RNA sequence: GUGAGUAAAAUUUGG
RNA sequence: AAAUCUUUCUCAC
């Protein structure tokens, strides 16, 4: 059906591929590809372009954002049992906490300052040293990245060490800053549509548009290229350490460590890789490896090809193409005048993943579609009604609900099928507020979040420091006694007003109800 | 006094020397890029013909035939499914069926192209039942017009091998279709073709979570007229059926590899392209090596057939 | 002994950000296991039961949107809507009332939302999410 | 239904 | 048996 669309359609209406296949084969194939590239027989990994035009940030103070260093996402932590190295899958929060415990540092900034201000590599920072930190930070674990539309055979992604994550965060922040300084297209506040619009404005003058993707992007970004860029922008010892770890990185496949001298392991440094090209020329609008350029004559095209080759941006001959009337970037397709190309485009379907969260996601998708002119509003209303009917078919059974209130959705035992316009204008029962895209999280969302918080990799017996005062800074240090005092005070306050749990706060509703 | 990002440590020179001693990449060859027109109808026809010649077609539609009523009432369907489970010697425990395995051939199953049934009125019910059964496996589950049976597949060890499936246990999904193929099963005067599908939990969840009706409605908003097609996906105006397109959509829902998405992305590029790379853009349509199995292979074949039909009926 | 000692072994003081990161239970992720998780032990059923008699009769009844202007289709553009953050005094008062302190603190930061729109009016006014086609204006 | 161990225990699966 | 190295664990209360 995607083939018979009048306009542009990417066929995203279904979910991406998935399977229980082990990640061993994909990771091994990626490592072998990187090794072959290192030999110089498949693709270019030697950077020749000049990056002297990039500004130097060496004088900027060393600043670290603590929030980016803690997350529920996975990471690899290295321990020593009896001489051998053991790589354990944990959460980035737990990995960073273990690193701080080992180094006896109260914050990542203290750790990085200590690392940068040691006399030698053998000097001990807590229970470790910079030499041991560099040795441990070169270990990566492998996993499968599934649900990637257009990739029937899934790719391998990699979990890194917390120390690697710290240094990577510093260098990537500075690389993003340099990218923002280079061109206004790389501003922090710019969506994919805005970047496509700016690209359309940039390339309108010339005749032909080259829409290019790169082949094996991460495997052709060598540690030498990263070091070149980092020295160009002035990262100093942090960049040197990161390049050293990247060169000596090893990937755990099943139960064996495999050396991977080449590549950067699937998007470890997106901004630095982008700078590798952006720092050599200006007639390219690129993000990661998706780029667009414009030209008039074959000589300009040859110059473009030479520029791409010199920056280790190997053009993908299977996807890159030349257009005259369309402009494709970030999966967004526009006309040369900047208008959105007619058709579904990149519109994606909403799978059944909960009676209420599914409706909220469908409402968000339909709002995005109608606002951008993909479809008329009445079509969105009809589709929302159909989705409500399908949700009622899937979920209106005793397994999910025992209620029969009239205001409830038909999928929860009620008899209400609200209109899309009624929901978007808040002209609905308050139970439907959670179905609004800007409304609070749905019941199923909170249930799933709590259950996820209770998983093996995330479960902890620690006492939660929740419902905190909005004047206490998070950089403030605290002991167990402090936690007990704050929790007791908050509990007493809640008991002093007749409550046992804090009331969920929605900023949109609060502002709307304000006199 | 405040440490700067460009701060130079005492070990900087040592690490730089170590990096110098470490290996470096060799210069890669410069590629010669030739720009030519995108592929014509003949290239897609050749790809489809190569797939057809290499793999061939199954006699019946197998599980894809489960999208149509089997002609049996609910009680007959339940009886037939339970007696099929008994006939295959599936273990019975706690009122549920379990399939036991001891040894594996470690060879991929034979894969051929499934012919298209006439229609798929029960696509929604089939997807809902697939979603429901794999989380409620063991017993026969019914819908308004069809029923299926999800049987956990667990190893046979001995007296105490395994009683309940775990998060990684696979399921054999068994469904009924009208008789008339090698998979017929007869019991107490009731006849029906029994078709099975071996799915791991992730594939089952992916298949069951798709919204067939909403996807069909969304596709119809800005869609050109669909030609009638034959059992093999060829343009057959005299005797073809348009409803087969629905079946194709159902196949896309059943295919957990979603190779049709790759074909669709490449076809979008093709439709937007004025010039492409010689001999390399065309290879983007050769996705047989990327997948394995009857369902993914059939989905890829029919996606290529859809591209061919679009180029034939509504040239761009 | 104490869980604090086991978790942050070797350190008697940790930043509040680090301490809170260990007890995050509000992050939702869309995954294939949603249906199985929601069915297991009737967790969603119990959650709906609890919501319908402990949380639903606390939501304020906000008014519906009324203002709307005539609009017409136009070239795709980016609409920037600026949502100011809570004031310090308002946040302190709201915390004193008994609202979730984490959410109250989260609303202090000023927000900018960039959304693509393909509709415009004679006055070039900004529209509510999902209602640019009908023309519901922020009027702020 | 509670916790604990394993290069993993399903928010799995990273930038 | 099949979409075939996958259909998987142990211990205490
Ligand atoms: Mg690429
Ligand atoms: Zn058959």
């Amino acid at each position: 059906m995607w083939a018979f669309q009048e306009g542009v359609c990417k066929g995203n209406l279904l979910s991406g591929p998935t399977s229980m296949k082990a990640p061993d084969s994909a990771a091994r194939e990626s490592i072998d590809r990187a090794s072959e590239i290192m030999t110089g027989k498949s693709y270019n990994a030697v950077h020749t372009g000049d990056l002297s035009k990039l500004p130097n940030q060496g004088e900027s103070p060393l600043r670290i954002v603590d929030s980016d260093l803690y997350s529920e996402r996975s990471c690899c932590w290295v321990i020593e049992k009896e001489g051998r190295v053991v790589c354990k899958s944990t959460t980035l929060t737990r990995g960073m906490t273990s690193l701080l415990n080992t180094t006896k540092c109260s914050s990542p900034s203290e750790l990085i300052c200590k690392v940068l201000t040691v006399e030698s590599l053998s000097e001990k920072i807590g229970d470790t040293s910079v030499e041991e930190l560099l040795s441990h930070g070169r270990y990566f674990k492998c996993a499968l990245r599934d649900q990637e539309r257009g990739k029937p055979k899934s790719r391998a992604i990699f979990l890194s060490h917390p120390f690697f994550r710290l240094l990577s965060s510093v260098v990537e922040t500075h690389a993003r800053s340099v990218l923002s300084k280079v061109s206004a297209v790389y501003t922090a506040t710019a969506s994919a549509e805005q970047r496509a619009m700016m690209a359309a404005q940039v390339v309108e003058s010339r005749k032909h548009v080259l829409n290019g993707d790169c082949t094996k992007y991460n495997e052709a970004i060598d540690a030498d290229t990263l070091l070149k860029v980092w020295d160009a922008i002035g990262m100093g010892s942090i960049g040197v350490m990161l390049a050293y770890m990247v060169r000596r990185k090893c990937v755990l496949i099943k139960d064996t460590l495999v050396e991977c001298p080449g590549g950067m392991l699937m998007g470890m440094f997106n901004a630095t890789a982008t700078l590798a090209l952006q720092g050599t020329t200006d007639r390219f609008l690129s993000f990661s490896d998706d780029f667009i350029t414009s030209f008039n004559s074959p000589a300009e095209l040859r110059e473009i090809e030479d520029l791409l080759f010199a920056s280790c941006h190997n053009l993908s001959l299977k996807k890159s193409y030349i257009s005259v009337a369309s402009l494709e970037i970030n999966s967004c397709t526009l006309t040369r005048d900047g208008d959105l190309a007619t058709g579904l485009g990149c519109t994606a379907g909403v799978p059944f993943r909960g009676p209420l969260v599914t409706l909220k996601q469908t409402a968000a998708m339909l709002s995005g579609a109608v606002d951008s002119g993909v479809m008329p509003f009445h079509s969105a209303e009809r589709l929302f009604q159909i989705k409500q009917q399908e949700c009622a078919y899937r979920y209106n059974n005793p397994t999910y609900t025992t209620r029969n209130e009239d205001f409830l959705p038909t999928c929860l035992g009620g008899k209400t099928v609200i209109s899309f316009q009624s929901l978007l204008t808040w002209d609905c029962h308050p139970f439907w507020y959670q179905v609004h895209p800007d409304g609070p999280d749905t019941i199923d969302q909170k249930v799933l979040s709590v259950l996820a918080s209770k998983t093996r990799r995330r479960r902890t017996r620690l006492e939660a420091l929740s419902d905190l005062d909005p004047l206490v800074p998070h950089r403030l240090l605290v002991s167990e006694s402090d936690v007990s005092k704050i929790r007791a005070a908050r509990q007493a306050h809640l008991k002093s007003l007749g409550l046992e749990q804090p009331t969920n706060f929605n900023y949109a509703i609060y502002k709307a109800v304000q006199p | 006094g405040v440490v700067k990002v460009g701060h130079k440590a005492s070990y900087d020179a040592e690490l730089r020397e170590r990096l110098l001693e470490l290996p470096h990449p060799k210069s890669g060859p410069k590629p010669r890029i030739e720009w030519v027109a995108p592929p014509r109808l003949a290239d897609i026809s050749k790809e489809t013909a190569e797939l057809k010649r290499q793999y061939g077609f199954f006699e019946c539609s197998k599980f894809l035939a489960c999208g149509e009523e089997c002609g049996l009432d609910q009680e007959a369907r339940e009886l037939i499914l339970n007696e099929y489970a008994r006939d295959r010697e599936f273990e019975f425990r706690n009122g549920g069926w379990i399939q036991r395995y001891t040894v594996a051939s470690h060879k991929p199953a034979t894969q051929k192209i499934l012919p298209l049934p006439a229609s798929a009125p029960l696509a929604r019910e089939l997807l809902m039942l697939i979603a429901r059964s794999t989380t409620q496996a063991g017993k026969v589950l019914h819908s308004d017009n069809t029923s299926i049976l999800a049987v956990p597949v667990m190893r046979d060890s001995g007296k105490h091998s395994k009683r309940r499936p775990t998060a990684s246990t696979h399921h054999l999904v068994v469904g009924l279709s009208k008789p008339g193929c090698e998979h017929d099963f007869e019991f107490d005067g009731y006849r029906a073709a029994v078709h099975v599908m071996h799915l791991d939990p992730k594939q089952s969840a992916n298949i069951g979570e798709q919204d067939f009706v909403s996807t069909r409605e969304i596709y119809k908003l800005d869609m050109l007229e669909l030609p009638p097609i034959s059992r093999k996906g060829d343009l057959d105006r005299a005797s073809g059926l348009e409803t087969r397109w629905d079946v194709i959509l159902l196949l896309e829902c059943l295919d957990s590899t979603r190779v049709s998405q790759a074909v669709a992305q490449h076809f979008n590029r093709h439709r937007l392209a004025l010039s492409v790379c010689k001999d390399e853009f065309r290879k983007g349509y050769q996705l047989a090596s990327e997948i394995r199995g009857t369902i993914p292979l059939s989905s890829l074949y029919y996606s290529l057939c859809a591209v061919r039909l679009r180029m034939t009926v509504h040239p761009f | 002994m104490s869980q604090f000692g086991k978790s942050f072994k070797g350190r008697t003081e940790v930043t509040i950000t680090e301490y809170r990161s260990h007890t995050v239970k509000d992050v939702h992720r869309s995954l294939l296991t949603a249906d199985k998780s929601l069915r297991k032990s009737f967790c969603f059923r119990n959650a709906l039961n609890q919501f319908l008699d402990k949380d639903l009769p606390l939501l304020p009844i906000r008014p519906k949107l009324e203002s709307r202007v005539a609009v017409k289709k136009s070239k795709l553009r980016s609409q920037l809507s600026f949502r100011p953050g809570l004031t310090q005094e308002e946040a302190i008062d709201l915390y004193n009332k008994g609202y979730d302190g984490d959410s109250v603190s989260g609303a202090l930061q000023d927000r900018v939302v960039n959304e693509p729109v393909a509709y415009s009016s004679a006055d070039n006014d900004k529209f509510h999410r999902g209602l640019a086609a009908l023309g519901y204006t922020l009027a702020d």
